[PDB]
């Protein structure tokens, strides 16, 4: 009754062999069903009884295993086969898996960090956001921390990164650090420094407060 | 000349306890609910078919066999037979009909442990068994199927009974039969194990009959069902593709009695009954 | 022909009861399984539980084995999934699956229904403006765009310019702060060269609430 999907996410350029493994805890033949997902857009069944294709679904996709140890694989990776996929026990109850995501695969680059104070509109109100963005970088994975002070500050700020790009293949990041009017006045000195692959030292964007 | 009886006998319950761990070897369920517990395991697809099991006794013990043409069951036989062992029993577990069993020698005989009480079952059995044909149509809808018998072979088989009812509740009284009135859909209607898939036959052309070509009956099969066994529910794997059928003879059914009239009405879920109806005539003793 | 409508999203209040429709078209809908799947935002699919509606046969998952009741209504065709005690981690799209091939896999789905749930009640968003600066400006491209703060519930629409410049710009996804309340921000990229000529306004809508927003960003 429990699905095991791995890896978590795989990285490959197109025309590529992709392969993707799910195992289950218990022996469930081969009643497995692959699914595909794209952001916004609802799941698409590819695979059913772990070896059968959907009608319409590229013959690029095939799918083999029985009993508990399954697997996805695909002939040559398209520019829409970018997505997350999943495993689904199909025996009698329908868990799913954790699922994989198939990222692009691309040189690093270096994030373009800016900052932006807080408005005089949002002042107004009581209240002071702080924004940090990193802007086309590569891999996903990044640093950001909040410093105010030279005091690193936990708790108050929260972020979130967009999806791949399909132009350059690359993420942004968007940070914010919010405050009561009070609490942001009692202090000067804002930064947020970010460490990446792409940069030798962690890259520090600051200002102070009343430039 | 010894004393028979049928409702205690001890190797009903000796069957039961085998046809169980027939089904835990065979057909085991994918997921099984009792007690509150939740139980997941491996669901093979066996296919079950049937084969005559007979009963034999163990080292230093026999087995009685009752020869009367209308033994009701239960008080002193006059024809006492020794046997070795029982004849070939098909393990047939259904509801409502009796499946594959053994025909009555002279005529039809109803049995009861008490005919007075409406809450015992009465079982029935037939001297003339009634063919039923319950096939599944092959690669619509995979969980959809239909069973054939003769109407107006099936007539005459209601005419008998009803007389044998009267014959013993009373010349002057009025025989209906009625479908159930409620319950599982196990007992609703006509449940039985046909190719190692569960089938639910609408029984309601069967059991309509009043005083004053053929029959189809519309079924359906079924993956989550209400264990027999015990009590709780399971749900068994996907059905085959493949065709399925089953052509077995009507040799008995289970009815149950309740507008001052006489309504009996299909009856069925205690599988002990099942066994009954082929172990009336025989009992286990032990050699002195 | 073969389709599966869902009802509108909802908001609910920790503690609350829910109660989404499913009506089903184009085939026997009282012969064939009615499934039910939710997806939280970030997250991956999660199966719930199954239903044989002509006898009203049920299976539920281990964690919503308890406050979950999976109901079909033969009479109009309609499906229902209901869940109480409803949390903010409640919060998700509700799918109906079904299969009416029959392939032990879900081949239809429906739309989907959005279930909110939060202390917070429903309202509209506050628009604050990201001027560029020279703490935004790298060579030749300058960095500006909008701050969607205190919305709820999702989702909210963002474009610049109605739709006019599309090249380097960015819209994050939101995020549920302590309060119960989303916030997401959208940023572009362009010439520092032409900051003193072009201008920019980013168009933010919020129809939860009928909130619609056209706010001027200026250096
Ligand atoms: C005594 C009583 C009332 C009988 C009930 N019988 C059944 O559920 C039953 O016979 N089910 C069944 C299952 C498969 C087939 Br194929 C045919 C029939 C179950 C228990 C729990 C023993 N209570
Ligand atoms: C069966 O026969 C015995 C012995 O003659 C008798 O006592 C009993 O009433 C009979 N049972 C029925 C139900 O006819
Ligand atoms: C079966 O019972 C009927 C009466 O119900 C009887 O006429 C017939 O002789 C019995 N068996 C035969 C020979 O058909
Ligand atoms: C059968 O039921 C009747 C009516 O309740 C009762 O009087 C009689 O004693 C019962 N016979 C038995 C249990 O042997
Ligand atoms: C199936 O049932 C029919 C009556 O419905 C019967 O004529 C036939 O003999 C049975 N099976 C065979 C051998 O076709
Ligand atoms: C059995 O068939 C009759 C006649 O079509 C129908 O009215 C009834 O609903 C059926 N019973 C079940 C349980 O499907
Ligand atoms: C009854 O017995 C016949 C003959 O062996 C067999 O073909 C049929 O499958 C049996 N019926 C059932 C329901 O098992
Ligand atoms: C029904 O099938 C049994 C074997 O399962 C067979 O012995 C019997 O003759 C058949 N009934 C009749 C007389 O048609």
């Amino acid at each position: 009754i429990q699905m095991t999907q791995s890896p978590s996410s795989v990285s490959a350029s197109v025309g590529d062999r992709v392969t993707i493994t799910c195992r289950a805890s218990q022996d469930i033949s081969t009643w497995l069903a692959w699914y595909q997902q794209k952001p916004g857009k609802a799941p698409k069944l590819l695979i059913y009884a772990a070896s059968t294709l959907q009608s319409g679904v590229p013959s690029r996709f095939s799918g083999s295993g029985s009993g508990t140890d399954f697997s996805l694989t695909i002939n040559s990776l398209q520019p829409e086969d970018f997505a997350t996929y999943y495993c689904q026990q199909a025996n009698s109850f329908f868990t799913f898996g954790g699922g994989t995501k198939v990222e692009i695969k691309r040189t690093v680059a270096a994030p373009s960090v800016f900052i932006f104070p807080p408005s005089d509109e949002q002042l107004k109100s009581g209240t002071a956001s702080v924004v940090c963005l990193l802007n086309n970088f590569y891999p996903r994975e990044a640093k950001v921390q909040w410093k105010v002070d030279n005091a690193l500050q936990s708790g108050n700020s929260q972020e979130s990164v967009t999806e791949q790009d399909s132009k350059d293949s690359t993420y942004s990041l968007s940070s914010t650090l919010t405050l009561s009017k009070a609490d942001y006045e009692k202090h000067k000195l804002y930064a947020c420094e970010v460490t990446h692959q792409g940069l030798s030292s962690p890259v520090t964007k600051s200002f102070n407060r009343g430039e | 000349t010894e004393n028979f009886n049928m409702w205690k006998n001890n190797m009903v319950e000796q069957m039961h306890e085998d046809i169980i761990s027939l089904w835990d070897q065979s057909l085991k369920p994918c997921v099984k609910l009792t007690g509150g517990s939740v139980i997941t395991q491996a669901c093979p697809k066996v296919s079950f078919e049937p084969i005559p099991i007979h009963y034999c006794a163990p080292a230093g013990f026999a087995i009685l066999k009752c020869n009367d043409k209308k033994f009701n069951g239960t008080g002193p036989c006059t024809n006492v037979s020794t046997v070795q062992c029982t004849h070939g029993i098909r393990p047939v577990v259904s509801t409502q009909l009796l499946l594959n069993g053994s025909l009555a020698e002279e005529e039809i005989v109803i049995r009861s442990e008490n005919f007075t009480n409406n809450a015992k079952t009465i079982i029935v059995q037939l001297n003339e068994s009634v063919v039923i044909n319950c096939t599944r149509p092959n690669n619509g809808d995979i969980r959809q199927a239909h069973c054939n018998l003769s109407k107006t072979q099936w007539e005459n088989t209601l005419e008998q009974i009803a007389i044998k009812l009267k014959e013993q509740f009373g010349n002057n009284k009025t025989i209906i039969f009625n479908p159930s009135s409620g319950g599982d859909p196990e007992i609703v209607t006509h449940s039985f194990n046909c190719g190692g898939e569960f089938f639910y036959c609408n029984s309601t052309q069967l059991f309509t009959w009043n005083d004053t070509r053929n029959i189809t009956l519309p079924c359906r099969i079924k993956q989550i069902i209400n264990m027999w066994q015990e009590v709780g529910k399971a749900m068994y794997a996907p059905p085959i593709r493949g065709q399925i059928r089953c052509s077995s003879n009507i040799t008995g059914l289970l009815l149950t009695r309740d507008n001052g009239t006489e309504i009996f009405r299909p009856g069925g879920g205690d599988m002990r009954d099942n066994w009954r109806s082929e172990l009336y005539k025989y009992k286990v003793v032990k050699i002195e | 022909e073969v389709q599966l409508v869902q009802s509108g999203a909802e908001v609910k209040k920790p503690g609350a009861t829910v109660k989404i429709s499913c009506k089903a078209s184009g085939y026997t809908f009282s012969d064939f399984y009615m499934y039910w799947v939710r997806q939280a935002p970030g997250k991956g699919l999660e199966w719930m539980g199954l239903i044989d509606p002509e006898d009203a046969d049920t299976m539920y998952a281990e964690k919503f084995r308890g406050r979950v009741t999976i109901t079909a209504d033969t009479s109009t065709d309609t499906g229902y999934l209901e869940l109480s005690s409803l949390r903010s981690e409640d919060t998700a799209v509700y799918y109906c699956a079904a299969d009416p091939w029959e392939l032990n896999a879900f081949n239809v789905w429906g739309q989907g229904t959005l279930v909110s749930v939060s202390s917070a009640s429903t309202k509209g968003p506050s628009v604050f403006p990201l001027a560029p600066s020279s703490k935004s400006t790298s060579g030749g491209t300058a960095a500006l765009g909008c701050l969607v703060k205190d919305y709820f519930p999702e989702p909210v629409t963002v474009s610049w310019n109605s739709g006019a410049l599309t090249s380097g710009v960015h819209t994050f996804p939101a995020v549920l702060q302590s309060s119960g309340l989303y916030s997401l921000s959208s940023v572009v990229t362009v010439p520092s060269s032409s900051l003193g000529t072009q201008t920019y306004i980013c168009n933010v809508n919020h129809k939860p609430s009928n909130t619609k927003v056209d706010k001027k960003v200026e250096p």
